[PDB]
Order: structure tokens, then sequence, then C-alpha cells
């Protein structure tokens, strides 16, 4: 009975035959990443991934995709974080992100680790996902900056955080977006992303072509006239940036 | 406001 594709604004999609009630429910449903090639294929209920196995979208006939399964028993499920649990599988990487970025020492002095591109990509490419626990703006804005190194606003109601000890990739590597450092001249942006495992989160997307082994940076976008409400290191850099202008 | 990328 034919096949539906639902594209999110970020370029990922859900694809499959819908059931009698018109739900994306079945054994042969897939989520396809924004490369229109990497896919998680298997059992979904009402568009929610129950058992998605890593696959490649090879071709499409009369609108109907063909998937070849990748080796391994890489399987994924919808596993939205809570305020305390960042993931059921903190050490299981996202397979699309794995092929595109890695973590290494930042090239920015005294900035710890940073996120780097594995491959040359063009503009508008989703590179990495910023998943974390979900907490409130009230909580975040009421606590010390020391606790807010990794907080990223998701929307008016929710802030995503990667709190200790999940700021170390030895404890958490299911996503890596929290490892991109700040620049006032960035090559990437944060953008909304609907992820079949993490749910509604943000991703890191290039705004220009990037080379292999280039460090990926984003503007953190703190309020410069709430001086700035920002960590001291950012305040130093903001002064330098305005000076160059 | 103690988080990145607020609208
Ligand atoms: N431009 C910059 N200069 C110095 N420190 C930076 C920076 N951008 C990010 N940071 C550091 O990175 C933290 C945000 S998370 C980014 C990844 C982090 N460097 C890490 O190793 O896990 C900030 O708290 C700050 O410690």
């Amino acid at each position: 009975h034919g096949v539906c594709w639902i594209y999110y604004p970020d370029g990922g999609s859900l694809v499959g035959e819908v059931n009698e009630d018109g739900e994306m429910t079945g054994e042969k449903i897939a989520y396809v990443y924004p490369d229109e090639r990497t896919a998680l294929y298997g059992k979904f209920i009402d568009g929610e991934m129950i058992e998605g196995k890593l696959a490649t979208l090879m071709s499409t006939e009369e609108g109907r995709p063909h998937f070849e399964l990748m080796p391994g028993n890489s399987v994924y499920h919808f596993d939205k974080s809570t305020s305390s649990c960042i993931s059921t599988n903190a050490l299981l990487p996202d397979p699309y992100e794995s092929e595109r970025v890695y973590v290494a020492e930042s090239l920015i002095s005294s900035a710890g680790e940073g996120l780097f591109s594995k491959v040359a990509v063009g503009p508008n490419t989703v590179m990495s996902f910023y998943n974390g626990v979900r907490i409130t703006h009230q909580e975040v804005d009421s606590r010390d900056w020391a606790l807010n190194g990794n907080t990223l606003s998701l929307d008016e109601e929710t802030v995503i955080d990667v709190p200790e000890p999940y700021n170390h990739v030895s404890k958490y590597c299911a996503s890596l977006g929290h490892k991109a450092n700040h620049s006032f001249t960035p090559n990437c942006i944060y953008d909304m992303f609907v992820h079949p495992r993490f749910g509604p989160i943000k991703c890191i997307r290039t705004l220009r072509a990037v080379e292999a082994d280039e460090e990926l940076t984003v503007a953190y976008g703190y309020d410069h006239s709430p001086g700035p409400e920002a960590p001291e290191w950012y305040q130093v850099e903001l002064k330098a940036f305005q000076a160059t202008q | 406001s103690k988080s990145a990328d607020r609208k």
C-alpha cells in the first residue's frame, strides 16, 4: 500500500508504509539521516524507533527504498534523555556522527578538547549531535557558571546539559556536539534536529565547506548586554573580537 | 541566559 516519506526541516526523514490508521508502524520502517544514505531500519511504532539496525539506503523504486544492512549488530532505539539519565547506552556512538567528526586537543589555547572533521564536507552539512540531559532555564540561570560549561538552550522550556562525568568521552560518546569550542568567527552553527534515538535536540551544521582535520567551532551566543552574562574566558575573547572590528 | 544559543 505505497510508501510515505516525512522529511524534517533538518533533512532527515522517516520512510515506510503506513498502517490502516495511517501510522508509521511496522517492521520495515526507517529513519534516514540528512546524507540521504545512512539509515536505521526496522521496527517502529507510530514513528518511534523500537529496533533500528544500521543500513545504507541503496536505491529507490516507485518511491520505495531499498536498504542494505551494514555488518555488525548495531541496533538503536528511541531513548530520550531525562533530567538525570543522558542515555541508556552512553558509550554507543551515533553511526552518522562517527563517520564525520572526532575529538582531539583543541587548537585554541587553554580550551581543552575540541571537535574536528574527519572528512572534507560542503556547506550546510550536519556533522554532530548535541544530546544531553534536559533541565529548566530557571535551574540553569540560578546556578553558578561553574556548572554551566555545557548548557545549550533547546527552546523556551528546556536546556540541554552534559554534566560531569559525561563531559569525558570515556564516560559518554553517544554524541559529541558538546565538544565543539566557541569562536566569534565560526565555521558551524547550532541548529534544531529531530533525532530518532535522542529525540528533539540540536546539531552542529557547517555554514561553509570544511577540510578534513579542521576544528569545528560555533558561536555560543551568550547575552552581551543582559557587561555580558558569560564565563570569564568568553568575556576576554569578546573584548578581543570587538577590538579587531 | 546561562546557556548557549538562546533565541
Ligand atoms: N574559545 C574558547 N576559549 C577558551 N575556552 C573555551 C572556548 N570555547 C570553549 N571553551 C571551553 O570549553 C567549554 C565548553 S564545552 C567545549 C568542549 C570543551 N573544550 C571540553 O574539553 O570538553 C568551556 O567551559 C570552556 O572551558
